[PDB]
């Protein structure tokens, strides 16, 4: 009979102390906020990484005496049994804000273990298991592991209970085995993704003929069966069932075969983020090098769009948002607008760095204020000097290297601003520049929407884009995230936190969430769920060009309110909802000690239920 | 960041009144920029800061290979090659030729043929010391001086 | 503000391609500026900054006036 008021928690994913997924970020980024409540009764337990583990963690000694509270003793002892019997890891601090513990299982130091291990797995759950997959073992390898470990420490503690939190399908193979064994700890499964939802919209239709696939037929058409059993297993064997959004909680009740008890939405650290006019200038200083011997339009007039993330043509909808800027450019032609956009792409593509054609405007552009600074404060000097000794001020000399700077902003004729900064290392095959040709946006001075692609992160210190993502971001007036298979979407979240309207789409986890929170508020949202895709483009270039029209003051007050949306974000609130799931773990655990420690049978069937 | 940290609070306190000052906090973040500046073991620092179109073939790192001026801790000298025009405006070395000359010590311009070398010869109007030699022009030129 | 009227002028100018460059405007308070620098006629600038608490007896100033620079 253990206490729940004052239990332990284990966070399990491959992602601990290794960034190879965006998971990484989620834990990191929890990380305070847990740490905040569970001080050192928290682990974070994940494969050991021996490239990068020296990189991210304060190493401890695990077996001084000091390493553990008297009560935290248990796990202590734990580690040692494990290490006795061969198996070695690496206990230490997690170097991020908060400084989690952690521990880091060797995955080598128990590959032999490895086939007696395949093996108990299909005789339990049967789940098959190739050798030429090295992703499974591995994860197989670490399901065994932790249980083991998970096992020992429901063993030796007795005065705490024990949730211990899995994510994702590859950290997923302790689940069954929790069950199976009747281990004294209460499970919780939280999926980022499912395996069938990735891989079906890896080609180009879901959202509605989902719910009539043949799962098992599936899986096998990608040689993903196995892969996929240890995803539903996982979902099955866990005592509560998770995802990270509403989207997604839909695509797995039908891809997984159980409905998600609840939703644990991914928060930020907001702190850490939090100018607009000041960050503007920068990429007004690009646009002049870029678009050096056709400069036509007011940047007073022009407008900044965005899309960025990884390069995944289709699901972050980078198809989308050209064609619909294809379509808004032809809307703000024949509408005769005065307005200007310039949109750019930022995603990173195989580069061979800079083009020398966009290096020469930057350079030749930066003369141009170099000399113009030099000249005018020579006029400062003269216009002072004639005051105070009172009783053309541009001598020749000055307006010789003021003409020749001029002259070398010429551009050859008939050539047109680049539609991208970089060298590409396979211009032909490219997705996005096949895109932006097929529409013909060029950045002729007849087009009014002009296409910036920038196929490399940005960092402060190029030569072409001075500033780095978050500086960028800022700069800009609206970022474009028409994503078609996103499961959460941190750029967009991240977006509206540095308050920058965003139009996201509703099959995206942060655009459903936003949902149910309406455009006033900097968030536009496209149906893609419903409309067909024509529908949807055009919706989008409805929303495009309303904010095209926003006055002075209709956009600086949009602004303001989406800066306010800022601490709905934070994982003070949405954590939340970590606890709600935890909790539900407990009462479906200790049905009866529940009723005790609250006061009457409080309802198990969802979090939401519950609280 | 850390250091303007404790400015405010070593200001605070004084201005009040009426030992670890970097908290917790601080020392992670100290702690893991100093630990992502390990190398791989064994890993010595380049010779050569860019990715050489020929790396096997090229004369003048195949002539450091030869002398085996690898960078390691033990030698006295260090190698930098840097195939390509200094510019402001580089990640690498933010420096335009004029500046990065004036920031040097000596410079060495050892040339065979060169019937003037401006390159030494605007190396001295920075005001820089320079090694050139007696076939050089500016050098001819400098002997007799 | 001027001088940085007219730098911003040069630049637009020819950031653009494809003789008094100082506006009416700027003229005004430059002329302004100027005027306020006029002396009282035979006002010479002083030889001394600040008020003396015993102009007449001072020993430097009274040397100075002695030899009447
Ligand atoms: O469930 C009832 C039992 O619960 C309690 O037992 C403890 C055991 O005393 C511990 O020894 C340990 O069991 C571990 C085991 O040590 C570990 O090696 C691993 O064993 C797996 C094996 O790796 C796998 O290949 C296959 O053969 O299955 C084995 C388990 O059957 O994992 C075990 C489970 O964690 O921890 C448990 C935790 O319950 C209680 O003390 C027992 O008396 C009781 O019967
Ligand atoms: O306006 C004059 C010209 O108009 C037509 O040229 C168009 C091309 O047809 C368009 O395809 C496009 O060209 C792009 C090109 O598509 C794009 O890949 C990129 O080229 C980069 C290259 O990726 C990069 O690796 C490196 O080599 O630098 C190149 C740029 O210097 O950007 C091009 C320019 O936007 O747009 C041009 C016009 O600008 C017509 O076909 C031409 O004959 C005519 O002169």
């Amino acid at each position: 009979s253990r206490d729940l008021q004052n239990h332990l928690l284990f966070e399990t994913a491959t992602e601990v102390a290794n960034r190879v997924g965006g998971i990484y970020s989620v834990l990191k980024s929890k990380a305070p906020i847990t740490v905040a409540q569970y001080k050192d009764h928290y682990h974070l337990i994940g494969p050991l990484n021996k490239a990068t583990y020296q990189n991210e963690v304060d190493i401890l000694d695990w077996k001084k005496p000091e390493a553990f509270s008297d009560e935290m003793r248990p796990v202590q002892h734990a580690l040692q049994t494990m290490e006795s019997r061969g198996v070695h890891f690496v206990y230490g601090r997690w170097l991020i804000e908060g400084a989690p513990k952690v521990i880091l299982f060797d995955l080598d130091s128990v590959r032999g273990y490895s086939n007696e291990w395949k093996g108990d797995l299909w005789s339990l759950v049967g789940i098959p298991s190739p050798e030429n997959d090295f992703e499974t073992n591995d994860a197989i390898l670490l399901g065994y592991t932790v249980a083991w470990f998970l096992g020992e420490v429901a063993h030796l503690d007795s005065q705490h209970a024990i949730v211990a939190h899995f994510h994702e399908w590859l950290a997923g193979v302790a689940l069954p085995l929790c069950r199976k064994r009747r281990i004294d700890v209460v499970t919780i499964f939280t999926t980022h993704a499912t395996l069938l939802g990735r891989y079906l919209c890896a080609s180009g239709d879901f959202y509605n003929c989902l719910e009539s696939v043949d799962v098992d037929h599936e899986a096998g058409r990608f040689g993903i069966y196995h892969r996929y059993c240890i995803e539903r297993a996982a979902a099955h064997s866990a005592d509560v069932f998770t995802t990270v959004s509403q989207i997604t909680a839909f695509e797995a009740e039908h891809l997984l075969k159980r409905k998600p008890d609840g939703i644990l939405p991914n928060g930020l650290n907001v702190i850490k983020f939090q100018l607009h006019a000041l960050k503007k200038e920068k990429i007004n200083d690009f646009v002049r090098g870029h678009f050096h011997g056709c400069f036509d339009f007011d940047l007073d007039n022009t407008l900044y769009f965005f899309i960025a993330g990884r390069y995944e043509y289709k699901n972050k909808g980078a198809d989308m948002f050209i064609e619909a800027l294809a379509r808004l450019n032809y809307r703000l032609k024949v509408s005769g607008s005065k307005k200007t956009v310039v949109a750019f792409i930022v995603m990173p593509a195989k580069n061979n760095s800079f083009t020398v054609e966009a290096l020469k405007g930057q350079a030749e552009v930066r003369a141009l204020e170099n000399t113009v600074h030099e000249v005018t404060t020579s006029i400062g000097k003269r216009i002072f000097d004639h005051a105070i000794r009172y009783p053309e001020l541009l001598k020749s000399s000055d307006k010789v290297m003021l003409k020749r700077r001029i002259l070398a902003l010429r551009r050859p004729e008939g050539q047109l601003p680049p539609i991208v900064t970089h060298n590409m290392v396979d211009d032909a095959n490219d997705l996005i520049l096949n895109k932006i040709r097929q529409v013909q946006l060029f950045n002729s001075p007849s087009d009014r929407v002009k296409m910036i692609f920038h196929p490399e992160f940005l960092n402060a210190n190029n030569p072409i884009l001075g500033l780095d993502y978050d500086e960028f971001v800022r700069g800009c007036h609206l970022g474009v995230f028409p994503s078609y298979y996103e499961p959460w979407g941190y750029t967009p979240a991240e977006c509206t936190v540095m308050g920058v309207p965003s139009i996201t789409t509703n099959v995206s986890g942060f655009g459903s969430y936003m949902e149910d929170l309406a455009k006033d508020y900097g968030i536009y949202i496209v149906d893609r769920r419903f409309k067909a895709p024509d529908e949807s483009v055009e919706q989008l270039v409805d929303y495009m060009e309303e904010f095209v029209k926003k006055t002075a003051a209709q956009a600086i007050n949009q602004r303001n309110r989406t800066e306010r949306l800022s601490d709905l974000l934070d994982w003070k609130r949405m954590g939340l909802e970590y606890v709600k799931a935890r909790q539900l773990a407990l009462r479906r655990g200790y049905p009866d000690q529940f009723r005790e420690l609250v006061g009457e049978e409080l309802n198990d069937s969802n979090m939401d239920a519950l609280a | 960041e850390v250091t303007t940290s404790i400015g405010k609070r070593i200001f605070d306190h004084a201005i009040r009144y009426p030992g670890e000052l970097l908290k917790s906090s601080d020392k992670v973040m100290l702690k893991r920029r100093i630990l992502a500046l390990r190398r791989p073991e064994g890993q010595l620092p380049p010779i050569v800061t860019h990715n050489m179109v020929d790396d096997a073939n090229d004369l003048i790192l195949n002539k450091i290979r030869q002398v085996q001026l690898f960078n390691s801790p033990s030698d006295r000298v260090k190698m930098i090659f840097h195939p390509e025009f200094l510019n402001a405006n580089n990640p690498i070395l933010g420096l335009d030729y004029d500046e990065f000359v004036r920031g040097c010590h000596l410079g060495v311009f050892p040339s065979y043929y060169e019937p003037w070398g401006y390159t030494p010869a605007e190396c001295t109007v920075m005001g820089v010391p320079s090694i050139t030699t007696n076939v050089s022009g500016f050098g001819s030129y400098m002997e007799d001086l």
